[PDB]
């Protein structure tokens, strides 16, 4: 988390994806924030969404699921605790699911959902 | 004086009359586990206020049970004050006794649930007040009583923030919820649409979390959003209504 030799070395090799990143991170003003986005940088996703739900952030490991496409894990972290918007996020979810089970004509599973869901 | 039982020697002499002992206790009794006072009130089956006098010194754990030894309420003061006394941090069995008695699984008629957070505040053990007031906050909420639950909740989050306490993000969304239903009123009442509208849209989007009032809250917001403007939300919400 230097920042700063990081932008440089992505400078190096004119990864423009790898310094506005590092940009947004430098931007962001907390550590353990910035730990949780570089351990999301290199793939660890479980280990991101662990860390965000060690630090009390139920909030970022849900964003976290829902900007990749691991609903079923965004079904399993709304059973517990509690959201800002729970009852959309989950009709958003099991929506989704529907529409991931439908478009691999798997439907009887699709039709599991789009019922909790509307 | 400075006596410990020289007093109370005259005391449990003068026939051992009750008012002295009665008296002596307030402003100071005696010394020495001050067992004295706790036989002396202990006796002909008066089994109440020899656990107040055992929280002088280490005679507790005599007369907790006596305290616990009632299913129900014998006197609410001595039962905040037996929820002091294992607040004392002797860490004994009978504080898991007292967290049963409390739950009254084994007695049938147990008293409000504040009683489990003040023991767990005293305890120290902070990850399960937290928890015990998000139950006792949501138990209230699904039961109707919005203002209540409102209301306990807001007491014992700031009870959890004076010791400078990370409070939990369960916590803080139940009572940011409970709270914007509780303004939603007030808004409502100035007949400021937007401000209203928009606590409603909050509360609608977790309705859940208001099981008892589903209904009637939604048709409220359809209602503000067709005020205020925001009709885009009004037909959502309406449409969500007309499911069967």
């Amino acid at each position: 988390l230097d920042l700063y030799t990081a932008e440089q070395a992505f400078v190096r090799c004119k990864d423009y994806q790898g310094i506005k990143f590092v940009k947004r991170l430098g931007k962001l003003l907390s550590e353990s924030m910035k730990q949780a986005e570089v351990v999301g940088y290199f793939g660890r996703f479980e280990e991101a969404e662990r860390t965000y739900l060690e630090m009390d952030r139920r909030d970022l490991a849900i964003g976290l699921r829902l900007k990749l496409g691991d609903w079923f894990r965004v079904l399993q972290l709304l059973k517990t605790g509690s959201g800002d918007a729970d009852d959309s996020l989950l009709e958003q979810a099991n929506n989704a699911i529907g529409d991931y089970f439908a478009d691999r004509q798997k439907w009887l599973n699709a039709v599991q959902y789009y019922v909790q869901g509307r | 004086s400075k006596c410990n039982n020289e007093a109370f020697t005259l005391a449990q002499q003068h026939n051992k009359m009750e008012i002295y002992a009665d008296i002596i206790g307030s402003e100071d009794t005696t010394n020495e586990d001050y067992q004295s006072i706790a036989l002396y009130f202990e006796g002909e089956k008066r089994y109440l206020q020899a656990g107040k006098f055992f929280l002088l010194c280490g005679q507790y754990s005599r007369a907790l049970k006596h305290f616990l030894k009632c299913p129900s309420s014998e006197d609410n003061v001595a039962i905040e004050m037996a929820i002091e006394t294992v607040g004392q941090a002797k860490d004994e069995l009978l504080t898991n006794q007292l967290i049963d008695h409390l739950l009254g699984e084994n007695d049938g008629m147990p008293k409000d649930a504040k009683y489990l957070f003040r023991l767990y505040m005293a305890l120290k053990q902070y990850r399960e007040a937290a928890q015990t007031a998000i139950i006792i906050a949501r138990e209230e909420q699904s039961a109707g009583n919005y203002r209540n639950a409102h209301d306990v909740l807001f007491s014992m989050y700031a009870e959890l923030k004076s010791q400078k306490i990370k409070i939990p993000s369960e916590m803080a969304t139940n009572l940011m919820i409970l709270h914007s239903y509780i303004l939603v009123k007030i808004h409502v009442k100035n007949g400021d649409h937007m401000k209203g509208a928009r606590m409603l849209i909050r509360v609608a989007n977790n309705i859940s979390k208001f099981p008892s009032h589903i209904v009637p809250i939604l048709t409220s917001t359809v209602i503000e959003c067709h005020r205020a403007g925001l009709k885009n939300s009004a037909f959502s919400f309406a449409a969500m209504l007309m499911r069967p």
